[PDB]
RNA sequence: AUAUUGGCGAGAGACCGAUAGCGAACAAGUACAGUGAUGGAAAGAUGAAAAGAACUUUGAAAAGAGAGUGAAAAAGUACGU
RNA sequence: AUGGUGAACUAUGCCUGAAUAGGGUGAAGCCAGAGGAAACUCUGGUGGAGGCUCGUAGCGGUUCUGACGUGCAAAUCGAUCGUCGAAUUUGGGUAUAGGGGCGAAAGACUAAUCGAACCAUCUAGUAGCUGGUUCCUGCCGAAGUUUCCCUCAGGAUAGCAG
RNA sequence: CGUGGAGGUCAGUGACGAAGCCUAGACCGUAAGGUCGGGUCGAACGGCCUCUAGUGCAGAUCUUGGUGGUAGUAGCAAAUAUUCAAAUGAGAACUUUGAAGACUGAAGUGGGGAAAGGUUCCACGUCAACAGCAGUUGGACGUGGGUUAGUCGAUCCUAAGAGAUGGGGAAGCUCCGUUUCAAAGGCCUGAUUUUAUGCAGGCCACCAUCGAAAGGGAAUCCGGUUAAGAUUCCGGAACCUGGAUAUGGAUUCUUCACGGUAACGUAACUGAAUGUGGAGACGUCGGCGCGAGCCCUGGGAGGAGUUAUCUUUUCUUCUUAACAGCUUAUCACCCCGGAAUUGGUUUAUCCGGAGAUGGGGUCUUAUGGCUGGAAGAGGCCAGCACCUUUGCUGGCUCCGGUGCGCUUGUGACGGCCCGUGAAAAUCCACAGGAAGGAAUAGUUUUCAUGCCAGGUCGUACUGAUAACCGCAGCAGGUCUCCAAGGUGAACAGCCUCUAGUUGAUAGAAUAAUGUAGAUAAGGGAAGUCGGCAAAAUAGAUCCGUAACUUCGGGAUAAGGAUUGGCUCUAAGGGUCGACGAUCAACUUAGAACUGGUACGGACAAGGGGAAUCUGACUGUCUAAUUAAAACAUAGCAUUGCGAUGGUCAGAAAGUGAUGUUGACGCAAU
RNA sequence: CUCUUAAGGUAGCCAAAUGCCUCGUCAUCUAAUUAGUGACGCGCAUGAAUGGAUUAACGAGAUUCCCACUGUCCCUAUCUACUAUCUAGCGAAACCACAGCCAAGGGAACGGGCUUGGCAGAAUCAGCGGGGAAAGAAGACCCUGUUGAGCUUGACUCUAGU
RNA sequence: GCGUUGGAUUGUUCACCCACUAAUAGGGAACGUGAGCUGGGUUUAGACCGUCGUGAGACAGGUUAGUUUUACCCUACUGAU
RNA sequence: AAACUUUCAACAACGGAUCUCUUGGUUCUCGCAUCGAUGAAGAACGCAGCGAAAUGCGAUACGUAAUGUGAAUUGCAGAAUUCCGUGAAUCAUCGAAUCUUUGAACGCACAUUGCGCCCCUUGGUAUUCCAGGGGGCAUGCCUGUUUGAGCGUCAUUU
């Protein structure tokens, strides 16, 4: 809103860092069933409803 | 089968009333030593509209007795009170218009505003635009006084009763039509959601007793018993008599 | 022409939003708010607005000397002069009145 | 109305975060989390939602301290050292 | 002595074998929907071992054709059958 | 049925803000003049009233029963329209919650849900009613009739069949 | 007969290939099925005797998943519109740049914001997916950068209201109530200074807290700066709050100032408790006055355009912030004076012996003027140097006019109400006179200067025909500020400037039928349920206007006439000294002339009348099939009720609404 | 003159948005009028704040006539843009037992199939609305159910309140 | 074989009258024909009246308002390869 | 005769059935009794050389201390190979600590990373203003302590 309080900017911040593919160093791991960021959130597609 | 309108309104959700612009309680100086043995002086320094109201209020200053201040007072005003002018309040006060006086002691035909139904309640009785407390008598023993009320009523008060000489101003406003359901508007705006009133004819069975059928009508008669529940008391509640009333008033 | 913007982030006509359209050494319009004006104090007793006085929105009284708030009389920047003359007539007056009342009653018995 | 044009008017949140439980469901209003019943002492749970209590129950966070009682249990809630 | 679809620790089964069995064998009460109470998935398998295809060639590239690894590429991560 | 969740839509009250070209008409009050014995009357100006009016922005939604009707759209689009300074329009805050609210009253509205919202549980609710009911071959092989039933789309009973 | 699992057995089959799967190949069985060969494959599985069951599918608008025909089909057609060239690139209708043509046309397709979103902002790389064509581009993908405050907000205040406590109710979750049936108190100080506290002198309490990013409110502006931040950064210049404070000034020998008749003036010019007052603090409309910005415009100093011809021409720059000093109003007030021959006076008729007009003064400082800030800034130019940082060097940035103009602020008024149009925090002043005060000196941080500090959170961007909601990049919905020229009554329509965009899949044809827009001989509603649809009318000026009427209307009734262009004519003003001089803007009326008799030339813009039914009217509702005669309404009538009450709430309450009420009221019809 | 009621519909008004008969009768309106209007009234079943009668003004209300006006029509024609069309790219859905030429027959009494005839030649494109008793939805009407729900009432049985 | 009409009133089918005409015959085709239209009527939900009903409500009684969806498939037909 | 349609086969597609797997579930049995104001469960936000999650942890942050084992961790990087050692480890064990903001949640509030008060101490002359560091201030109830109130009331002086 420009004028956010304090938890709904750390919110934000928390999601910025979050938003991000998966570390390509995963996937050399031994086992690593891991495949990709299946957690990925985009401003376009799925709204954080906070 | 759904709760009709009369019952809703005793919730006071949206039935509470509009009571911001107002000046604050219209009553009498509290019955203190002052006014129990003599009188005490106070000065009208405004009279000024309420919200709600037809009588004007009347702001009087009094001194306190006990405490160097002065002490405000929101009273009724009665027709020809003027700023600055001088109210006494008290057993011993004066006969004049504005002044406030224990009932007993004013002659009979007297006619008093905002009329204390106990002594002390500070002010109930004859405080509408217009409206006015005749003193009809007293009965030393057993000090009581008798009184005509603005309905007609005959009343018996306690003689240590005050009330303010004169009638309450304003009179007349109802002699004007309104003439518009835009002044009706205004009117209740500043009172209380009551209007505009939709009839129970014109509702639904659900909504109302008087609601449906393939014709507005009541369907059964308006005169309610007075021992009807909520719900039912719709129409004419405990009706003596309906029709226009032909003949005279003021039944022995 | 050159249109303007609000400066704060109030986007909205109200009594604390208020524009007076400026020109700067820019050369540019630009919109300056502007506080809401200040009410002449007024006499105690008669409502008439105070001669003398400083008018000034409430707390700036406070950041202004003595002389800007109140008038060299008996009852300064809070009664206006002729409500005060008036106040000295009555009580001397009324004092006056007093005595001879209490004359009166004294020689009445 | 009532439908497409009716929703462009929802911008006011009903519900913002809940302190206790942070599910973004204290109403504002109403100033009660729907979920946790904030700000109740108790935490607003029901036998009707078994779902709802699986959800929010013990285990379903780290536990951070009752993970380790068990461990303090099994060894008598000693209280010294180990003394090589 | 009795109870115990919770907790902790164990031993089992003529039980189910990834549309089954708990909703969830997997970053599952997750992703996602709803203002909210709540609702709530899908999703396991290269190969013994990445040895996960060096190198050449055509193509802007993706890729193709070869070459090669491998027991098998009629196993190429779009992977058991 | 029990226990919960909703007034971000909308209904209504309250609190605090905001918004509404340009025209027509020309009410009180006031000025001058004329007439009259008087009571008073008349004329010209001034003025700028009204839930007045034409008509923008607004707000609404008549008719085309137009467009679209697998839509731009789970209600929109175009023209034509009602209204447009107060019972006006609207933001935010706030209150009222399900046999409850709210209703200038249509059983309307109460989050695409209203002649009783939504959510979960009771609950795999009951159904004389509809649909379905999964391999082969061999042998035997019907009844729609009797009596009774709040029975007449059902059952019991006897009969027919194994 | 077949299937999953179980006991026994065949010391059964099997990596030299179990199971599974495929196989118009073979065999057995009436059949359910069984067996074999071949291919594929990779780790288990079978015959028989028994045991056991979640054991056999074609259906259940069956469940889950997958897949078709339809079908390269329907379609990708609203929002005027694109074109040329170059660059980039593998590839260009769509990217970039340039050129052109257009549009939004200031009630924007511009510049900002609130809610919401949350990084979408910006840069670099970059096109697998997404952008219903494309894509080298992007609100995409990958990696990073980015949001700077004492002064802008929140923070503080209270509003409707929410809600602890004391108490009461409730089995209870909890409910009521918000100052109440409460022992609800800290802030001041003589003394105590065994210590500025306890005892011990004395002054004030009908009470938590939450509730506004649009209400109230301490204080900041200009210029510059970034890829992206700016009232936050930088430069300069201010201000407020809290504190500390020392000088100067002021005051005191008549201690707590002088002046003015007065209104009041000032650099100051003591002032506790307590009280009082003011500001905060308030509706709406109308005309009038004034200011600011904008619009228009003259001269001049610059730059640009046109120049066949004309145009001393068309466009453009010429600016001045917060803050400070001096000065400046309407209103109001004071002194003199005493007014009828009543005068003064507004557009609007109010004012005067309760003292007018007049003469002379006082005041608020909205606001304007000058100066400082501040020309050093910003703007417009010119002349040089340039592998760069870029360097500089100069000049000018001046003086006016105008108004029913627009926007806005404001003042004095006027109209309106049975409507009279918040509160609190906070600040100030007064009354009072507690106390404290001077003479090799006391007093005064409301005068001046000087010193220190001002925390926390937000701050990017969009705000929508792509950043919000509507399943989406959806023709829907979603609050508000600023607002240029012309025409015109006009924020109408139409065209243009600044700014922005040129985005909607395209190319080629031009059948039917459509959707949207139009025209039509003669007739003129014969069509149709019905004039549905469309047409006709339309602006302004002048003339003329009926029935009926509640006398207000009806009314733009009806019905007519005129309207362009051009050249003139007349009338309506300001300032200054019966006139003279000077200056200025439009509105109205008329005349001649003129023309393919056109002229509200586009745009814009009533059809009218005679009646009947019905509802008085304005207003309201079935969001999404009904706008009506339905509801409401004012008016009328009836009913209940005098508070230990009427009506209505609550499970109950030491509980509520009406009620901050009182019959001219509330409640029910 | 009777029977008779609580009272017997008064003032008004009417084939009216209330009149069955009914397109009532008379008049007017027209060439022609189940329409409109004015009258009449033993009025199925008009009528007095369940308001009667009337009413200026107002009305996106219902209706009749007239003038104007016109493609509503006689009776159609033509033009423009965008589609449709064809192409490059992109690319769904409804629906689908199997499918798709008729006539008659019989048949669950209206066949695409069956019988008897007629016939019958690949693959197709634009249109079209006869048919597919086309699609959309377990008919909303009707009936049945010992299935409900909204609403009402001296139904049965209760209940808050009082 | 060929034609069998234009109108006033009414949703109307029917009827009735005006008028022209050679004549203004009767009928069927799912009482032909609504993915051909229209929607005046009937026949949802709004509303008014009359009679009926205590009432909610009823009325082959009257009155006013009231969303008419889809073809691109197969055939048939019209044209066209 | 092609094309086209249909049927079958082979190979290739589409799709993910079948078969075989199984650190999962489900049911039965046995044993045990241990959350929290010494702040629980739950929540928010952070913490790694390179992590978005899961898991672990709390500014001592995929952990510190202690004990045991005895040489790793591993995807890369780095370190180390003394590793015959108080010593690797994403080991096990776990008795000592840390434990942001919260939460019954406790100074008052909380749609605020809002606003106080007390004590010690440090800096700015500083008891008073501002700031930094440390430690505290909820309610009900119980026992006790201290200070009090009430002509409720006793005694003494009077
Ligand atoms: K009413
Ligand atoms: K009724
Ligand atoms: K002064
Ligand atoms: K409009
Ligand atoms: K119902
Ligand atoms: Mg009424
Ligand atoms: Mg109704
Ligand atoms: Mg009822
Ligand atoms: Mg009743
Ligand atoms: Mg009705
Ligand atoms: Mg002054
Ligand atoms: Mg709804
Ligand atoms: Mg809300
Ligand atoms: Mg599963
Ligand atoms: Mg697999
Ligand atoms: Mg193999
Ligand atoms: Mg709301
Ligand atoms: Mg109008
Ligand atoms: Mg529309
Ligand atoms: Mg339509
Ligand atoms: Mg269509
Ligand atoms: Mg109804
Ligand atoms: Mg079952
Ligand atoms: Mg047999
Ligand atoms: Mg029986
Ligand atoms: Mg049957
Ligand atoms: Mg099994
Ligand atoms: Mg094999
Ligand atoms: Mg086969
Ligand atoms: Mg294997
Ligand atoms: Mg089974
Ligand atoms: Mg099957
Ligand atoms: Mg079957
Ligand atoms: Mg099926
Ligand atoms: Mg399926
Ligand atoms: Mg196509
Ligand atoms: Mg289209
Ligand atoms: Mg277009
Ligand atoms: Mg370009
Ligand atoms: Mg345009
Ligand atoms: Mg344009
Ligand atoms: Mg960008
Ligand atoms: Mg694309
Ligand atoms: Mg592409
Ligand atoms: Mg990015
Ligand atoms: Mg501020
Ligand atoms: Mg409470
Ligand atoms: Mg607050
Ligand atoms: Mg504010
Ligand atoms: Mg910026
Ligand atoms: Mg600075
Ligand atoms: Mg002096
Ligand atoms: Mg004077
Ligand atoms: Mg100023
Ligand atoms: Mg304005
Ligand atoms: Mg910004
Ligand atoms: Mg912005
Ligand atoms: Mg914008
Ligand atoms: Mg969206
Ligand atoms: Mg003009
Ligand atoms: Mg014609
Ligand atoms: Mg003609
Ligand atoms: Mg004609
Ligand atoms: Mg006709
Ligand atoms: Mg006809
Ligand atoms: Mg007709
Ligand atoms: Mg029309
Ligand atoms: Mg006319
Ligand atoms: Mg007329
Ligand atoms: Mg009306
Ligand atoms: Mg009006
Ligand atoms: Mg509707
Ligand atoms: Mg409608
Ligand atoms: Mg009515
Ligand atoms: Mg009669
Ligand atoms: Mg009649
Ligand atoms: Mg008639
Ligand atoms: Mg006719
Ligand atoms: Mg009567
Ligand atoms: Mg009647
Ligand atoms: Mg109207
Ligand atoms: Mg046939
Ligand atoms: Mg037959
Ligand atoms: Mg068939
Ligand atoms: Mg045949
Ligand atoms: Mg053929
Ligand atoms: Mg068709
Ligand atoms: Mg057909
Ligand atoms: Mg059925
Ligand atoms: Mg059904
Ligand atoms: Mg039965
Ligand atoms: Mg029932
Ligand atoms: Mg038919
Ligand atoms: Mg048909
Ligand atoms: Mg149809
Ligand atoms: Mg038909
Ligand atoms: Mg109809
Ligand atoms: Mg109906
Ligand atoms: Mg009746
Ligand atoms: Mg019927
Ligand atoms: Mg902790
Ligand atoms: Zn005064
Ligand atoms: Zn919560």
């Amino acid at each position: 809103a420009a004028q956010k309080s304090f938890r709904i900017k750390q919110k934000m911040a928390k999601a910025k860092k979050q938003n991000r593919p998966l570390p390509q160093w995963i996937r050399l791991r031994t086992n690593n069933t891991i495949r990709y960021n299946a957690k990925r959130r985009n401003w376009r597609r799925t709204k954080m409803n906070i | 089968g759904r709760v009709i309108r009369n019952q809703r309104k005793g919730a006071g959700s949206i039935f509470t009333s509009h009571t911001r612009l107002r000046q604050g309680a219209a009553k009498l100086r509290t019955l203190d030593y002052a006014e129990r043995h003599g009188y005490i002086r106070g000065i009208v320094k405004q009279i000024v509209h309420d919200s709600g109201r037809g009588a004007p209020l009347a702001k009087v200053v009094f001194r306190d007795p006990y405490k160097y201040r002065l002490r405000e007072e929101i009273f009724i005003a009665n027709e020809g009170v003027h700023t600055g002018q001088f109210i006494y309040a008290g057993k011993k006060a004066s006969l004049n218009v504005g002044n406030v006086l224990p009932l007993g002691s004013v002659p009979e035909g007297t006619i008093v505003s905002n009329v204390e139904e106990k002594p002390g309640d500070r002010g109930a009785l004859a405080r509408a635009s217009g409206n006015y407390v005749i003193i009809i008598g007293h009965n030393p023993d057993e000090n009581k006084t008798r009184v005509r009320l603005p309905s007609g009523a005959k009343k018996v008060i306690s003689s240590d009763a005050r009330g303010v000489i004169g009638v309450i101003a304003g009179g007349g406003r109802v002699d004007k039509p309104l003439l518009k359901a835009g002044r009706a508007f205004h009117k209740y705006r500043l009172k209380r959601n009551s209007w505009p009133k939709t009839r129970g004819v014109a509702m639904n069975p659900v909504d109302h007793p008087h609601g449906g059928g393939n014709h507005q009508h009541i369907g059964k008669a308006s005169t309610i018993s007075r021992g009807a529940v909520s719900g039912q008391k719709a129409g004419l509640i405990a009706a003596r008599r309906t029709g226009l009333l032909r003949g005279s008033q003021k039944t022995q | 022409a050159q249109r303007v913007t609000f400066r704060r982030r109030n986007p909205y006509n109200t009594r604390s939003n208020k524009i007076k359209v400026v020109k700067t050494p820019g050369g540019i319009l630009r919109a300056q708010h502007v506080k809401k004006l200040a009410t002449r104090p007024k006499c105690g007793d008669c409502g008439s607005a105070l001669q003398g006085i400083s008018t000034l929105r409430p707390r700036q009284y406070a950041t202004v000397s003595k002389t800007h708030k109140t008038v060299s009389r008996a009852y300064g920047g809070s009664r206006c002069a002729n409500c005060v003359k008036e106040r000295i007539i009555r009580a001397f007056l009324i004092e006056e009145q007093k005595i001879v009342k209490k004359v009166v009653k004294e020689q009445t018995e | 109305g009532k439908g497409t044009p009716s929703f462009g008017k929802r911008h006011n949140k009903s519900h913002t975060l809940c302190n206790r439980c942070g599910r973004r469901s204290f109403h504002v209003q109403k100033k009660t989390c729907s979920s946790c019943g904030y700000p109740a002492a108790k935490t607003r749970s029901y036998n009707w939602g078994a779902k709802a209590k699986r959800r929010h129950t013990t285990g379903t966070g780290r536990m951070r301290y009752l993970k380790h009682v068990s461990r303090r249990f099994k060894n008598g809630f000693q209280t010294g050292s180990a003394s090589k």
